[PDB]
């Protein structure tokens, strides 16, 4: 764990925007 | 998806209860990924909704659409922006490519009654993108 | 257009100086200290000094004043930017900014100063580039500085491609003594610590209000930053054209984007203070803190600083949640709380005596500031959409990002 | 599922309940809260922020969140309106000039859709001087009888004497808890 | 923690207590303090500043800080009000003209929130002439019976004779110490 918010995975781009 | 199947009946019941016409902050689950729904994911969600029912032929409403988007985000982490309808007047195509659900008239564009209808060609034909090339970038 | 940039000391001794143009005599540094002393004693002290026809612009450093004397009408903003770059380079190279490292790395310090700027025009400003050519423990200059991409060194190889982002949120609230918030601005901070192989070009994508409106998706929660500043590697052309945040990520921790817009929402922590101060008899601290943030978010390390009397002594604290400690050096009592869950209501009752003899002069009413910091909270509601990591060789990246919400200029005016 | 644990907890008392402390400044709200929690007339500085305390009576811990009547603290009562089940209004029968302000504040607090499940709790504070009104004149002036869909009761409580606080607590418990 | 040392100290007597010496000039306050400390009628110059002394009685060292009744020394009594647990007022029953001034000074001293835990201590000084009033007339004139939340007792003490000082000391000890 880590203070200030756990790290979260990020996507590559807006998949719904084509 | 057992969780998605379980949440589908509750989501459908909530949408049906809401008529067709309190806490502040933006909490985020720890380690939960957030990304927009993909074309394949949108197609799978549309197929699951069509198979389970409660999505095709239901009266389109802002509250029902928001509830469905929130349920989808809770169940899979997909952003509640791919379930958008094409600008009116008339049948609104899905905003995100691959979506099999679209809103069509059932009878001002706001006062027009809209109903969700399954569209298999939507997942393969970019009708919304063709209609609004500027919105698609 | 400073004539020469030099590093001073707290006693007026110049730790290190390096003339760049030679149009200003090195003896003018001696008169800088008396001028600063006279300005401080009269309230006219300014960072940009003026010794006759030569201006000695100085910046208050950690332990020495970075005085950059100038003669002609040089770019004051350019001089300040050069001083900031030099300070950043020194901080990167030396972990301590004091006289201990000023006189300990003079051999490399002189070389770094010579390579940084020549004839008053800075040339090298990249910490990585400077470290790749000048070290304290020499080859030809790197081609990265000569090449267009001066913020992403090529040829870097790593076992894994992991990038750690940080969604830093600064909640600044300017609440006047009347109970109304005057300055309520939240400044975003998108800083990513990219550590991968090669020189990938990051494709930043978030739930921007402008981007959502342009794409036709302006119906969900989108963050509309009033001021958005891109990093050095961020291409301004793509952002001006279609808001495309495409740039080469740097090697290490760097600030890609920093949102800055006003906030129209209620404060995360609502603190009401009561001052039952008797006339030279006693003092009352009726401080009540209300958590306006979501109950699912907890403000870790919340320290609501309540300024106590300057001459107050023998104070008693009667609170409910959170330890209260009076620091004589700070002349105030901080309502420190380890964990502050949202919606919590903490009430405190301070009581301390006062000296019989009245104070000769007033001490003022400094504003009360809190140090609340609740991580994993997105008050602005801006959610990152995707990060386009593309490499010529081709690899699967695993970027990560964390949202941190803290209290910035959250000062409440005293009664 | 099994509710054996719930039945066991309720056999010896598990209900707690909630309460709110609101009203005009100098209306005895802080004194009323202190009497409910401690039981003595202790002089305190004005409540710049808010006071949080709990009182246990009849096996129910009715926590009361005291709110000051200050101008800078009057709009801060909305923060305590979240996750609040009760609301107590402190009336100042000895402050004719501030009576209108207290009535306006009570109407504003009761005119919110969020504060709908909390019944009216009007305490006739300052019941120690002959100028204090009765339990009907104050209610008639405040118009509590016309507040439909709200369980508002007028009770006279004197901070110095302490009489009437038990009646108000019993009325609040009856309004909140409707069991044997 | 352990309180064995405290119990051992209290077994043989550890309580000391405090006292104050205030009143109008020529009211026997200095004489009363000298009698409490030494026990003799010694002639002294007027107290321009203040007199500090301690008297040990009943295993309690009741220190009395004598304060003059001079105009330049009357406002200096606030300095001794800090960290003070007792307050003794010296009345001048033989000074009818100065009786009003002494009463006003006593009211001003008792009208301070800091001096609230110190009970009233009125000594009928100058109890050697027929013009001196009784223990009830002086209290009625000074209005000590209407001083609520203050343990004020009227005692007649003559500086020349010394009678009544023991009664006043016992009353002060009872007001301060409430143990066996
Ligand atoms: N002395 C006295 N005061 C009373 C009586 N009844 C009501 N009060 C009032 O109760 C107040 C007590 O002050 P607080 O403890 O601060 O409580 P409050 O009335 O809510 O005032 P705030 O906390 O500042 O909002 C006094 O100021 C009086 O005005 C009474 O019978 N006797
Ligand atoms: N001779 C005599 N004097 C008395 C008697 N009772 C009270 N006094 C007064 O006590 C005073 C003693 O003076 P001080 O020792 O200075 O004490 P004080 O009365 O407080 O006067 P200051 O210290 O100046 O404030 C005399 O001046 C008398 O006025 C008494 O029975 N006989
Ligand atoms: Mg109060
Ligand atoms: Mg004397």
């Amino acid at each position: 764990d880590r203070k200030g918010g756990s790290y979260s995975q990020a996507a590559g781009s807006d998949s719904a925007q084509s | 998806s057992k969780s998605s199947v379980i949440g589908w009946p509750a989501v459908r019941e909530r949408m049906r209860r809401a008529e067709p016409a309190e806490e502040v902050g933006f909490p985020v689950t720890p380690q939960v990924p957030l990304r927009p729904m993909t074309y394949k994911a949108a197609v799978d969600l549309s197929h699951f909704l069509k198979e389970k029912g409660g999505l095709e032929g239901l009266i389109h409403s802002q509250r029902r659409q928001d509830i469905l988007d929130l349920w989808i985000y809770h169940t899979q982490g997909y952003f509640p922006d791919w379930q958008n309808y094409t600008p009116g007047p008339g049948v609104r195509y899905p905003l995100t490519f691959g979506w099999c659900y679209k809103l069509v008239p059932v009878e001002d564009p706001e006062r027009e009654v809209l109903e969700w209808r399954f569209d298999s060609r939507l997942a393969f034909h970019h009708v919304a993108r063709e209609l609004h090339p500027e919105y698609f970038k | 257009s400073a004539s020469a940039v030099y590093v001073l000391d707290l006693k007026g001794k110049v730790l290190i100086c390096r003339n760049y143009r030679g149009d200003v005599d090195m003896s003018e540094v001696e008169h800088f200290m008396p001028i600063l002393m006279e300005k401080e004693e009269e309230g006219m002290l300014s960072p940009i000094l003026a010794h006759g026809g030569v201006r000695f612009m100085w910046i208050k450093h950690n332990n020495l004043y970075l005085v950059a004397t100038s003669k002609k009408n040089a770019c004051v903003s350019l001089v300040f930017s050069f001083l900031y770059k030099v300070v950043q380079v020194f901080s990167e190279y030396f972990k301590e900014l004091e006289e201990e490292s000023i006189r300990d790395n003079f051999v490399i310090i002189y070389e770094l100063l010579d390579e940084l700027m020549d004839f008053g025009y800075p040339q090298t400003t990249d910490s990585k580039i400077l470290q790749e050519y000048i070290t304290q423990e020499a080859p030809r200059p790197p081609a990265t500085v000569t090449n267009a991409v001066s913020w992403r060194s090529e040829g870097i190889k790593y076992r894994k491609n992991e990038v750690f982002l940080d969604v830093i949120e600064a909640v600044n609230l300017l609440v006047s003594a009347n109970g109304n918030v005057l300055r309520s601005e939240i400044v975003g901070s998108i800083k990513m610590r990219v550590f991968l192989s090669g020189m990938p070009e990051l494709r930043l994508g978030l739930n921007d209000k402008v981007l959502f409106d342009n794409t036709g998706r302006g119906k969900s929660k989108s963050v509309e930053l009033e001021d958005v500043k891109f990093h050095q590697c961020v291409r301004l052309s793509r952002f001006e054209n279609d808001r495309t945040i495409s740039f080469i990520p740097p090697d290490g921790e760097f600030e890609l984007m920093s949102y800055r817009l006003n906030t129209h929402v209620k404060p995360l922590i609502w603190i009401e203070s009561v001052i039952e101060k008797h006339s030279h008899s006693r003092i009352e601290y009726m401080v009540k803190a209300k958590s306006q943030f979501k109950r699912r978010s907890t403000a870790n390390n919340v320290e609501i600083h309540i300024p106590v009397p300057n001459d107050a002594d023998s104070p008693k604290f009667k609170t409910t949640v959170g330890s209260v400690k009076w620091v004589p050096e700070n002349s105030e009592i901080v309502w420190s709380v380890k964990s502050f869950p949202g919606g919590k209501e903490y009430l405190m009752r301070a009581h301390f005596g006062l000296p019989s003899v009245e104070a000769e002069d007033k001490e003022g009413k400094p504003p009360i500031s809190v140090k609340f910091e609740i991580p994993y909270f997105t008050t602005s509601g801006i959610q990152v959409r995707y990060l386009k990591i593309i490499e010529k060789s081709g690899y699967q990246a695993l970027p990560w990002v964390r949202y941190i919400t803290q209290n910035g200029d959250y000062q409440l005016r005293t009664q | 599922g099994n509710i054996f644990a719930n039945l066991f907890k309720g056999l010896f008392g598990k209900k707690e309940m909630r309460i709110l402390m609101v009203g005009l400044d100098a209306a005895g709200k802080t004194t009323i809260l202190y009497k409910l929690k401690l039981g003595e007339i202790v002089t305190t500085i004005p409540t710049i922020g808010f006071n949080v305390e709990t009182v246990e009576y009849k096996n129910i811990s009715f926590t009361v969140w005291d709110v000051g009547g200050q101008d800078k603290i009057r709009p801060l009562w909305r923060h305590y309106f979240q996750n609040t089940q009760g609301l107590i209004f402190v009336v100042d029968s000895n402050d004719r000039e501030r009576v209108n302000e207290a009535r306006e504040e009570l109407m504003r607090m009761l005119a919110e859709d969020e504060l709908r499940d909390a019944v009216l709790l009007v305490f006739a504070n300052k019941q120690d001087l002959p100028n204090a009104m009765n339990a009907a004149e104050i209610t008639d002036k405040l118009g509590l009888h016309s507040l439909r869909h709200r369980n508002w009761y007028i009770q006279a409580t004197c901070a110095t004497s302490g009489d009437g606080l038990y009646e108000g607590l019993d009325w609040l418990s009856n309004q909140l808890r409707n069991q044997k």
